[PDB]
């Protein structure tokens, strides 16, 4: 299974907003494209 | 002498504060990036707070030219629990030794820590790069 | 001489490949993480693909004793565009000179490199690390 | 000498203005298009704008049979954002060395550039070709 | 000796084929790009396609440490027109004459050549790139 | 000389295998349990696996009379992990240093690596038991 | 001489009391753990109880640097049924000879006693490891 986004901090098992974040079957995604942010690496992001 | 030489990256790669303490050279000198002449003191760094995701240099060397190496001490201490010891660091870079000496005391379990770089063989110390993270 | 020596760690913080090809050693030898004895070829790298998130070390250094330093030179290339040069690495820490030389050339535009650590001053030229990224 | 020399040619593939600032050889002389012996000063080409599709071409050398290379800098800057800074060009053609430098520093995500045919191994820098793309 | 060289960029600028024939260095020797040591054959280029939009490097110079210069002639044809002759090319960098020489010769007229960049007066001839187009 | 000598006992007492590796005796001679006339081989311990609950004996010692001391390192590592470094053991009790030096170098975090019983003032290295844990 | 030692370890790996009784050094010392100058008198560890799943250690060691071994004896009693003796232990590390002595003697089928580490070849007694039950 594959998830769509990065976690911007620290995911939490059991409290939300990290207990209701979920995956997905391979069957329901396909593969898309990056857009980057960001001058340096250190600060680069994608909004796939 | 400037051959014995060692960098020290603190590396915050998780989202909690942390605290350098009671850092100290016995031998040698804490001094600037990329110029070992500019001597600092230990009061710069001492007390100073890495943010999450940024870092913080130590840069020490010994005496210029001495039959001296560089060995130091200092703690990184958790300060949301009343700066508790996270853990000791101590490097020794001796000039008349080759075994270089880089050891990491202490124990707290709510803690991970890293590090990666130090040569221990002969020669320098090196840039040893210190990842910590809050769990 | 074993004073003068080199780490280049190539990281793929991007998401596509880069092959390293053309490396060689024209002064010194290469050899094995933590073991200046153990002499390594250049084969065991040349042609090699990092992965993204891989990290790839190559450690070069003088010889056992000799009044030789260390210089050498490879290529970053893109295996996804016909080998497409990205980049031309040289490094150089002579034995004699005191000033060390880190030279990064090429003009590929879709890639990002950025290389860190290197020490120009005197000694050894230490530890690089080269983050490379593709647009 | 003359055998060290340097020619800049500024093409703008684009369809924007871009200007040459700061234009200063601290080495050697400008000198006319195919004539060594005719120096300009640098007034001439200070403040000027390059207008799409069209090329400035900088020629530097050194004194006549001196012992002296040609260094000099420049900046190219946008002027629809007043005057701020694309890229700062620094080239070195010594006499008494091997090593030419050819150095595009500075950073403007609005601008690509891109160059070619310097020669850095040994001799004259040559005819580095720059052309310049307001994105 | 490696103070006299020659870079010659075939650019076909046109929409149709150009072929190198009878390429033959007469003086120096051929190489690689970026490395005059890397010596490289006449039957490297002999016979090749420049196909449209394509550019294609020659470097020549002299041998090492050599009182030789550098001489060279090459051939343009038309493969589409029975290998009709385009253009002769004759290029000479001499080590003990001061003066270079770069000659185009030929009168297809179905075609346009263009060639800028040599140096006459005195050291290394330099970098001609020679622009290619059919009528 | 067989006053110098050391015993090794790796004990594995967590619940995943642990693999020895890259043992290596530079100085003195590996032997049998109460027998340091009967010599063994590092192939009788090479790439062994300790399983839960095991324990492995390691002993090392000086040659017959010999003015050498003992000498050697070795690598846990884990199976289960694509034989990924555990841990890294040096040894070493000289005949002619009074010092002994044991040393345990890595940065493996999801292992947990005890060792105990090593003398370090004078004489021979000793007894060290080593427990070993995966997390 | 300090090169004739011995370290005693009684570890209960049970759930019940064990005294140690008659602790007596004939020739040698006790000592302290890692320091032979330490010397400590036998009521230290005379009539102590060895709590379960805790250990109690016993160093002995000869004269400085004298022609002295270190031989000594102990009781382990049950303090459950009376002080009834469980086993006998007697030691002997001497320096004039090479048979090291290590004897439990007597006879008690409520109690299992194991132990291992000694060296009875040649050199020191070593570190004996003595692990107690009872039925």
């Amino acid at each position: 299974y594959q998830y769509l986004s990065t976690y911007f901090g620290s995911f939490a098992h059991d409290t939300p907003p990290g207990s209701t974040l979920r995956g997905l079957r391979p069957d329901h995604v396909l593969p898309g494209r990056y857009e980057m942010h960001g001058d340096t690496i250190s600060t680069a992001v994608y909004v796939t | 002498a400037y051959a014995q030489w060692v960098i020290i990256i603190i590396h915050n790669v998780g989202s909690q504060d942390v605290k350098i303490k009671n850092l100290k050279a016995s031998w040698g000198k804490l001094h600037a990036d990329g110029d070992k002449d500019a001597e600092v003191s230990a009061s710069n760094y001492e007390g100073k707070i890495v943010k999450p995701d940024e870092k913080l240099q130590i840069n020490a060397s010994g005496r210029s030219d001495a039959a001296e190496g560089t060995t130091g001490t200092f703690d990184l201490v958790d300060p949301a629990d009343g700066d508790k010891q996270v853990r000791h660091f101590y490097w020794d870079s001796p000039w008349g030794s080759k075994t270089n000496t880089w050891t990491v005391s202490g124990s707290n379990t709510k803690w991970m820590i890293e590090y990666s770089g130090q040569n221990l063989d002969s020669g320098a110390l090196g840039t040893i790069t210190v990842d910590t993270l809050k769990k």
